[PDB]
């Protein structure tokens, strides 16, 4: 809200569009990371309305149609483990592309594809095979003959249910484990409200406000105060645009690594070890 | 106190004895009048980016602007969850993403020739036929091959200091080296990165100790 | 439009060269952008208040763009990183990696040379057309229990054969395709049928 | 290259790089896997 400022600024050349490119940049990217993550299914698949599933038990994991949202349950309770727009200077954020309904879809998808074709969905086409032969495969894969797994069934299934049910439990008592989640919060939160604090700077002029400057100066020295403030705030934004785009490379490796999970270890079975 | 903004009536805030408030920032956010005393709230006016749908000029020359985070009570007038969008009608159907807007809204091109902005769909919807006691088979295949390109090495630069900020100036550059060494340690940053330009092209590609050929 | 990831690695340096290029153009503050001029119009005493104002903006200038070229160099390492490890494994050798050297059951790739990049052209398996039938997990034939040895038991309505899971192949069940596992009171699901001995 | 910027050309020059890919094809035609372990 200054007429006069933004011309002193034009005279700094193309300061001002080189931070909105990269910002850009970095937005599309962030969406990319998503859109590649999760969007590996070419089809929505759905699981069949009995649940025969050998005596296994995935209640806890599918999505639950009574909730508003096609959330399953410890999707819900992932959701309420995570705490944290309000600024009103030239700092806007925008809706990501997805919204977490169609991030639960694309994880149906691929969970009721998971239970119900094994890996041959990731590959061609789904096909249907019995769950209790599919786990003779995965033990067959791991160099143990099926016949274990077709003399055992009740104690896998009964291990695999307590299991379930235990790291639920977890989930719901202990609130430290989505750290990792939460720091990628923080650090943006806070860095936000560094760049809002440094508005309140003198940095070398009389005061911090344009308004009071120009209503108390003639221009000749008007000016001379105006570009102190002009420098500082120039190189608070350089500095928080680097700031943005390291932690911006970062969590792009990070997206890597969890597409490359997504695509090995749920989509098929790894021999890698760890 | 001059500036700008929305004035409230805001009877949440007290101020028994203050005569302004303010936020993290410098900037205040509740004054008293000074002729009637009570407490009014400053809220800035709304604010945001242009954005503009548009196919390629190419096909034609149609377009279609969006206001994010605006709600255009004041400003064919749509509105989304991602802004408002004027030039585009709404269509309940869903087809795949053309043209992303966001929030699950995709803006494109029909035929009518007009543009069009609808919720986008994930894909085809599918179930398979599961059963306890029933397997499906594969009977043919297909071989098929698949592209894959990834760059591997950029362009390699360098740059000289005195010769781009003080060209042809011998008291400019009498004026340069009052700074210390603030060239130097420009072009051994420039010179690593022409290193492992040369070094990632090494790594890619030589990876044979002879070179094979192939008989007649 | 297929090898954009080649062409906008170009497009950015072209870009970056070109706008510090263009940097020299501006005033930062100075009265005149070309140094010359001030050189020859005003005495010392502010020319050099003047030349140390443009002097400050073209080292600004240059940092900033050695800053943006060391973090797209570390972008595009990491990048090559990923090349030279998929040319090590799908090239010299077959993965066994899901969805890492093309969709389908990889089989073999060839590379190619590119500007600034480099081509892989992955050859997969895929199959193509489904059936329909009847498993069961074992079979009984004097009280025991018959478990594949490699593949699966289907059944085309009133026969029953053995067969490999990738590929459509029937074959008589013998005692050459299954192995015994004591008796048949435990698996669930067990249809017993005879079994040929040679 | 007019304010004293520079670019230097590549060690490696596009006949080389062909030559790579080359023998890694001849290779990989005519000999399998075989040839990434030993000879
Ligand atoms: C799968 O597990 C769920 C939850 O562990 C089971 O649902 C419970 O069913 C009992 C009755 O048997 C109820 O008393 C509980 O309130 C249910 N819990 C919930 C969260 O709904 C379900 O029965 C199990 N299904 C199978 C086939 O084992
Ligand atoms: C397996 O699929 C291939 C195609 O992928 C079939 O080959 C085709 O057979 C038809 C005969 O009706 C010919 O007209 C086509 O020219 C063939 N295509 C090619 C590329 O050769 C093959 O017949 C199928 N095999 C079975 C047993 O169904
Ligand atoms: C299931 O497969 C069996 C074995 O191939 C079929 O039995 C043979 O069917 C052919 C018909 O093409 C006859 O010529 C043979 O004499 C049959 N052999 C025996 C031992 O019966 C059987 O017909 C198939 N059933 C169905 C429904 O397709
Ligand atoms: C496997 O074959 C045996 C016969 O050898 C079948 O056993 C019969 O089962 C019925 C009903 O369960 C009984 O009434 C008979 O007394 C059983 N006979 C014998 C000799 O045990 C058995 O049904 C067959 N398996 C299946 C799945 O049908
Ligand atoms: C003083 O302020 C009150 C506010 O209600 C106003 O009514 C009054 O006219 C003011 N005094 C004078 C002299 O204008
Ligand atoms: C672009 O225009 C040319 C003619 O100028 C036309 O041949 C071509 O099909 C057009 N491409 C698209 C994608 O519309
Ligand atoms: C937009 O404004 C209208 C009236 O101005 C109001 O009824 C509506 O609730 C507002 N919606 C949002 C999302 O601000
Ligand atoms: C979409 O459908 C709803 C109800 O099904 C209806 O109220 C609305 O007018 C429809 N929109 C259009 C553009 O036809
Ligand atoms: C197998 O049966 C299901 C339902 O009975 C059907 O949808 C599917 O198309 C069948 N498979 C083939 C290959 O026709
Ligand atoms: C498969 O399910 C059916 C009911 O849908 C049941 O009658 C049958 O016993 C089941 N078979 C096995 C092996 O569990």
């Amino acid at each position: 809200d200054s007429t006069e400022c933004s011309n002193l600024l034009l005279q700094y050349g193309s300061f001002c569009t080189q931070l909105n490119r990269a910002l850009t940049g970095i937005a599309v990217e962030q969406d990319k990371n998503t859109q590649e993550v999760f969007a590996q299914v070419k089809q929505i698949y759905k699981t069949p309305p009995i649940k025969d599933f050998g005596g296994f038990n995935f209640s806890q994991i599918l999505p639950d149609p009574s909730k508003p949202s096609k959330r399953s349950f410890i999707e819900d309770l992932l959701f309420n483990k995570v705490t944290l727009a309000q600024k009103f200077n030239g700092l806007t954020v925008l809706p990501p592309l997805l919204t977490d309904e169609m991030i639960a879809q694309y994880t149906s998808a691929l969970l009721a594809g998971t239970i119900t074709s094994g890996w041959t969905f990731g590959a061609g086409a789904a096909l249907q095979i019995p769950f209790a032969m599919q786990m003779a495969y995965r033990f067959n894969g791991i160099g143990v003959t099926q016949n274990v797994l077709y003399e055992n069934q009740k104690l896998i299934a009964n291990q695999f249910n307590s299991a379930i049910g235990k790291i639920q439990d977890s989930l719901s008592s202990t609130a430290s484990a989505l750290g990792k989640l939460q720091d990628v919060v923080n650090q943006n939160a806070q860095a936000l409200n560094t760049l809002v604090k440094q508005l309140s700077s003198n940095f070398g002029a009389i005061s911090s406000v344009l308004n009071d400057i120009l209503s108390r100066l003639d221009p000749p020295e008007a000016e001379v105060q105006i570009d102190r403030l002009i420098t500082g705030r120039l190189q608070s934004l350089q500095t928080y645009v680097t700031q943005q785009l390291i932690r911006a490379a970062e969590i792009r490796a990070s997206a890597n690594l969890a597409a490359t999970k997504m695509s090995e270890c749920v989509l098929g079975q790894s021999k890698r070890v760890d | 106190l001059t500036g700008t903004g929305v004035l409230t009536e805001s009877n949440k805030k007290f101020l028994p004895f203050q005569q302004f408030g303010r936020d993290i920032a410098d900037t205040t956010d509740a004054v008293r009048d000074p002729q009637t005393l009570e407490i009014l709230d400053i809220t800035p006016c709304s604010f945001g980016g242009v954005s503009v749908i548009t196919p390629g000029t190419n096909t034609s020359n149609q377009v279609a602007v969006l206001y994010q985070d605006v709600n255009c009570t004041e400003v064919n007038v749509f509105q989304t969850r991602a802004g408002c969008l004027i030039g585009a009608e709404h269509v309940n159907n869903s087809y795949e993403c053309d043209i992303p807007i966001g929030a699950g809204i995709c803006a494109s091109y029909q035929t009518s020739q007009s543009i069009i902005a609808y919720t986008m769909s994930l894909g085809a919807e599918n179930s398979v036929a599961y059963s306890n006691n029933s397997i499906a088979i594969p009977t043919n295949f297909t071989i098929s091959v698949t592209t894959e390109i990834l760059p591997v090495s950029m362009t390699k630069t360098s740059v000289d200091c005195t010769m781009y900020i003080c060209g042809d100036s011998t008291e400019c550059s009498n004026l340069l080296l009052q700074y210390g060494s603030f060239c130097t340690q420009l072009n051994r940053a420039l010179t690593g990165i022409a290193v492992e330009q040369d070094k990632n092209t090494q790594e890619v590609f030589a990876q044979v100790k002879q070179i094979y050929k192939t008989p007649p | 439009s297929a090898l954009g990831k080649l062409q906008d690695v170009v497009n950015q340096n072209a870009q970056a060269l070109n706008t510090l290029v263009k940097q020299l153009s501006s005033n930062f503050g100075a009265i005149s952008s070309v140094l010359n001029d001030i050189l020859s119009r005003l005495d010392p005493p502010e020319a050099e208040v003047q030349i140390d104002r443009l002097i400050t903006g073209r080292l600004q200038s240059l940092q900033t763009y050695v800053t943006q070229q060391l973090i797209r160099a570390a972008e595009i390492r990491a990048s090559a990183n990923l090349a030279a490890t998929k040319m090590s494994e799908c090239v010299l050798g077959q993965s066994k990696r899901v969805d890492f050297c093309g969709k389908g059951y990889h089989l073999m790739s060839f590379p190619q040379s590119a500007p600034h990049g480099v081509v892989f052209l992955h050859v997969t398996y895929v199959p193509a057309q489904e059936k329909n039938f009847t498993t069961a997990p074992a079979i009984c034939h004097d009280g025991k229990a018959h478990f594949p040895r490699e593949g699966v038991f289907v059944s085309n309505g009133t026969h029953w054969f053995v067969t490999q899971r990738n590929f459509y192949e029937p074959q008589i069940i013998t005692t050459d395709n299954t192995f015994v596992s004591g008796n048949c009171d435990v698996v669930i699901g067990i249809v017993n049928n005879t079994v040929y001995d040679p």
